[PDB]
């Protein structure tokens, strides 16, 4: 089909995309340099979705990397795969972006976002039909919550008619460096809620949460939690990357999906929970891996599907397995609690499968929902925020940068009208 | 030698375009490069098969035809095949950028930027034509550019046209094979701005047919070339009387009026009982009797309903060579058992029953073979309110939250034509529950 732009920011958004970036290049499985590495035809039909070619009939993806400490060059081009991307995308202001918005938000890199919308332009020119923007960044501190909405902001204004696609990263008490995150956070739904299409709300708080109870590691540094959300997203990127029944595409992903122009927060899950282990180990069969779904330990983010009702389902299936059998499955898992699934839509679930397996493990599955549960997420940032905010804290810093208070206050009444928009949708009928 | 025009919307209309038209040339035995034994190598033909065929200084009997597809899929697939080749040159047009499951934007965005050349293209293959009795159109319902466009087209070619026809054969929404939900929104939203041009239309519920291919097809996967196949022979058998040559059911016209109680109500239902298990040797023997003897049963019938429980309007069929009318009119005395059958008062009764005498020409391998045998009842019967009032239940649930309005709404169309539309297919409802 048409072209995408892929962008990174921050360390989250700008480390788990080349981790990311690794995993999908690896299973359509092109050479680093870019020599065809790939064993079947059906698999180059449209990696043409994330990878161009050079001037020697060779892939280059199509994706851009943005921050603003400077020590995110090295540390990519350290990685695995971290040499392969464009080498004129990485621009990185020297300065240093300590978590702080308005330095980014206002003062600087204002200046840059110039720059990064003239390069983004140049570099979907040659593309032949644009289809929109793939965005990977954290919603936490300043780079991935500042420049990126900023970013949003402008394309947005630039590109009104092409669709636009959020990964998020939200942080929590468990794992959390810094402190100010629940400023940040509600700073940047604020503008996100206003200015995106759909969500990816995926969680830190129960993903550290599996990677410690049952996933059984005491010590998850970022090595592991961008392991499970490279899987996650690369999972979420299947549907698009083979062909299918439910050929989902960014818009009509949105209009199947989205059933009210705001409440589009995803619930990205995944069945087979892994670890970075050198076995695949668990079998999973896809009786058991129905079920598997809606695991609240599956999940990725902090929420209860037994406590909440879909808007929308969508599911992906993959490997070398019975398609009859899983319908069979999907459509008793509907008939024993009619609840789970919203009595608003009919038939929300929709199910597609996909040739290859996972690169790792024989058959599983890649969730994509969305119920009204993403309100738990939101509302453990509600309370977190007023608390901290029930009396002032460092907010010389953003006042004295140029903010105000009554932005905060807004953003605030925002978030809590959208808690209780998704409390109202559910209680219908 | 009464010429006419065949058309193909999205992907979905130019699938069943293609597991058609190679029923409709081998039939005739029209191979790609094949020498068709009745012509005279420069125009020769006029028969029945003729048209629909143009014929070049080869002597090529190319479609008058069109495959129309924004999201280039299927159309690139058929530009590799041989199919395009047997197509007339440069009629196929090919899109950029589909609607994706909103009909506004194939009716208020995408549609109307290439709908002149379509037209276009419209004007200038028919400016080719002389005796065309009306339109044949595939569509079904799912995006704005697979049943917007649909209604586009038809009101700039009713426009054109108003001495002309169109027959209508659209998929109908089902719950298994969905791709949106969307779906019947887009469904409403079109044949609310349907009726007003079109007059005779045919709905095939996919529903009803995956039903059949599951069951008795012996085909646990109901792939794109299952259903398809079934329905093209679907499509073989209601066209045989005009396609083939002279009998019953000569013409376009010949459909509404033998068809139409009125103006508005033209949904006739089509019912194709005798089927095949597959290319599998032999499983039993079958007359001509038996088929119709079991042309009854509700489950039999391309859309769920009950047809014991309302009253036709006139049923034509056809038949397959091994000529036997006095047995016909036997099955007619047989059918007088009124167990599932019921006419109306003032209106006289034809069960109208003309011949061809060639057996079913087939693909060579498919899920299907060789019979000896076959009738196709075509009955506008009142029943078919069933599945209208279906669709309104589940159309009514979700519009009770306005659900994914702004997806419209935002999209060059008004809110409040919902409300019309909907009140509008429930006049045609009480159209049908007062009928008898
Ligand atoms: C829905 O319920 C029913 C519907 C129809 C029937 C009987 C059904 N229909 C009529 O309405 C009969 C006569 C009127 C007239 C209509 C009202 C006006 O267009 C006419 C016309 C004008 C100029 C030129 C040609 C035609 O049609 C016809 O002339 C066509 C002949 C042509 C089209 C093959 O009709 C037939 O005779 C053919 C051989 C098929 N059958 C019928 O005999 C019974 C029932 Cl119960
Ligand atoms: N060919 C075919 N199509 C089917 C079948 N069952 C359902 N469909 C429909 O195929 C349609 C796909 O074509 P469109 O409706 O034109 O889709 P669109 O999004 O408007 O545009 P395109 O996907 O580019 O065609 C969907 O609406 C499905 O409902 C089937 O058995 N065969
Ligand atoms: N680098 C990284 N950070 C993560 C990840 N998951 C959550 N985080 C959190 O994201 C925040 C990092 O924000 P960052 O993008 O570095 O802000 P910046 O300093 O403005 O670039 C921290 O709270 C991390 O705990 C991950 O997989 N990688």
């Amino acid at each position: 089909m048409r072209e995408i732009v892929h962008i990174q920011a921050g360390q989250c958004g700008n480390q788990i995309g080349a981790k990311f970036w690794e995993v999908i290049s690896d299973e359509h499985g092109i050479d680093p340099s870019g020599n065809y590495v790939g064993d079947s035809d059906l698999q180059l039909e449209r990696i043409s979705v994330y990878y161009n070619e050079a001037s020697s009939h060779k892939y280059v993806p199509r994706a851009i990397l943005v921050d603003l400490e400077p020590g995110t060059m090295d540390s990519v081009r350290s990685g695995a795969f971290g040499h392969l991307f464009r080498p004129d995308n990485f621009i990185f202001g020297q300065s240093g972006a300590g978590n702080n918005w308005a330095k980014g938000h206002y003062t600087e890199g204002a200046e840059l976002v110039d720059s990064v919308l003239d390069v983004v332009r140049k570099e979907c020119e040659n593309c032949d039909c644009l289809q929109g923007f793939q965005l990977t960044h954290s919603l936490g501190g300043g780079t991935g919550s500042g420049m990126g909405t900023l970013l949003i902001s402008k394309v947005r204004e630039e590109y009104p008619d092409r669709i636009m696609n959020t990964f998020s990263v939200v942080p929590s008490p468990k794992v959390s460096d810094t402190v100010v995150e629940p400023y940040n956070a509600t700073l940047s739904i604020h503008q996100l809620v206003e200015n995106t299409d759909e969500t990816y709300c995926i969680d830190n708080e129960a993903l550290y949460d599996i990677c410690f109870r049952t996933l059984k590691l005491a010590t998850p540094t970022y090595g592991d939690l961008n392991h499970l959300v490279s899987a996650t997203m690369s999972g979420v990127t299947t549907s698009l990357r083979f062909p299918g029944q439910l050929n989902a595409d960014l818009r009509k992903l949105a209009v199947n999906m989205v059933p009210f122009p705001r409440l589009h927060f995803f619930m990205p899950g995944f069945a087979p929970l892994t670890a970075r282990g050198s076995q695949q180990y668990r079998a999973l069969t896809v009786p058991e891996l129905t079920q598997q779904m809606f695991d609240a330990k599956n999940m990725m983010a902090a929420c209860d599907p037994r406590h909440g009702r879909y808007l929308t389902v969508a599911t992906v299936f993959r490997g070398r397995m019975s398609m009859k059998e899983v319908d069979e499955q999907m459509l008793a898992i509907q008939s024993k609690n009619s609840s789970y699934f919203v009595e608003w839509i009919p038939n929300n679930v929709k199910v597609a499968v996909c040739d290859i397996p996972p690169r790792g493990l024989k058959m599983s599955s890649t969730f994509i929902g969305n119920s009204t549960a993403i309100q738990e997420l939101f509302k453990r940032i509600s309370e977190q925020f007023t608390a901290m905010f029930r009396r002032k804290a460092f907010l010389h810093w953003y006042t004295g940068e140029g903010m105000d208070e009554m932005e905060f206050t807004e953003a605030e009444s925002n978030m809590n009208d959208l808690v209780s928009e998704y409390q109202q949708y559910q209680d219908a009928t | 030698m009464r010429e006419c025009i065949s058309i193909h919307v999205g992907q979905a209309g130019v699938q069943i375009g293609n597991a058609c038209w190679e029923l409709y040339c081998l039939e005739h035995g029209i191979q790609p490069d094949g020498q068709m034994p009745s012509d005279k190598t420069i125009g020769g033909g006029d028969d029945s098969f003729n048209t629909f065929f143009s014929e070049t200084g080869a002597g090529k009997h190319v479609p008058r035809a069109v495959f129309v597809d924004l999201e280039p899929t299927v159309i690139d697939e058929v530009r590799t095949g041989t199919y395009r080749q047997l197509f007339h040159p440069e009629q196929l047009i090919t899109g950029k950028e589909d609607a994706a499951n909103n009909y506004a934007r194939g009716h208020y965005t995408i549609g109307k930027e290439i709908i002149d050349l379509v037209l276009d293209r419209i004007r200038k293959l028919a400016d080719q034509c002389t005796g065309l009795q009306g339109f044949l159109v595939f569509h079904s319902f799912g995006g704005g550019t697979g049943s917007g466009f649909t209604s586009l087209l038809m009101e700039r070619l009713s426009v054109d046209y108003g001495k002309k026809s169109k027959l209508e054969f659209s998929i109908y929404p089902a719950p298994q094979v969905s791709t949106a939900v969307v779906e019947p929104y887009n469904s409403i939203l079109t044949t609310h701005t349907t009726l007003e041009h079109s007059d005779c239309a045919f709905m095939v519920d996919n529903e009803a047919i995956y039903d059949i291919c599951r069951r008795n097809l012996d085909i646990e996967r109901p792939t794109y070339t299952n259903l398809n196949r079934l329905i093209s022979q679907i499509v073989s058998s209601i066209t045989a009387s005009l396609r083939f040559d002279g009998a019953l059911n000569v013409d376009l016209t010949e459909f509404q009026t033998n068809l139409v109680p009125y103006p508005r109500i033209h949904f006739p239902l089509a019912t194709y009982a005798p089927v095949i298990s597959a290319e599998k040797a032999y499983h039993e023997q079958l007359s001509v009797a038996e088929i119709t003897n079991a042309c009854f049963e509700p489950a039999n019938q391309m859309v769920k309903c009950d047809p014991r429980h309302g009253k036709y309007m006139a049923c034509c069929l056809l038949y397959r060579g091994d000529v036997v009318p006095k047995d016909v009119n036997a099955a007619i005395a047989t059918i007088k058992t009124k167990r599932s059958i019921q006419f109306v008062d003032w209106c006289p009764t034809g069960f109208k029953v003309g011949i061809n005498y060639q057996p079913p020409t087939v693909v060579p391998g498919g899920d299907l073979a060789k019979v000896q045998r076959a009738v196709c009842m075509l009955s506008n019967t009142t029943a078919i309110a069933e599945a209208w009032a279906r669709l309104d239940h589940k159309f009514d649930l979700m519009y009770a939250k306005r659900a994914f309005v702004h997806w419209y709404v935002g999209e060059g169309m008004e809110e409040g034509e919902f409300s019309e539309a909907r009140e509008d297919m429930a006049a045609l409802e009480k159209d049908y529950e007062e009928v008898g």
